[PDB]
């Protein structure tokens, strides 16, 4: 109805979209403001920040990427999907400028992002304590979303 | 390394 409520459709509308060929959203610093940053949103946005160039080697960063891959393959094929949680991507070396918004000096880094305020402290998983299982992950989203993703292999 | 560290992109 009201202009905000409007834009707020339509963005929503563009995340499907993008759903429909993704199933994790790759983004660089524009779309990470665009998407994740910027008001309004009234969906959540889990956030793998990695770094998966070659060169680097950062084997942590490419095995979590394996586990996330599977985590967000699970969403997508859940009969909880819906418009109300996306996964989303951030390579240090495509979107740098996040990573030092966001004072990241390493990867990787699971993060939620809330549709209102900030992230508070649970909203980084605690992967130096937990690892990377795609199960964990699920846990962690279900405790900060209360989405529960049942994850298959 | 078993770190990631990362200075420029």
């Amino acid at each position: 109805a009201s202009k905000k409520e409007n834009l707020l459709a339509e963005k929503v509308e563009q995340l499907m979209e993008w759903s429909s060929r993704r199933s994790i959203f790759r983004m660089n610093g524009d779309k990470f403001r665009k998407f994740i940053k910027a008001p309004p949103r009234n969906y959540s946005m889990i956030v793998m920040f990695t770094a998966l160039q070659p060169q680097r080697q950062c084997s942590v960063s490419r095995q979590a990427n394996e586990e996330y891959q599977i985590l967000a393959n699970s969403w997508r094929y859940s009969s909880a999907f819906s418009n109300k949680l996306f996964f989303s991507m951030v390579d240090y070396d495509e979107g740098t400028d996040v990573f030092q918004q966001l004072n990241m000096n390493s990867a990787p880094t699971f993060m939620h992002f809330p549709p209102k305020g900030r992230p508070k402290r649970a909203d980084t998983f605690d992967l130096q304590r937990i690892g990377f299982a795609a199960e964990q992950l699920a846990k962690w989203i279900a405790d900060r979303t209360d989405v529960h993703i049942r994850v298959f292999r | 390394n078993y770190t990631c560290e990362l200075k420029y992109g």
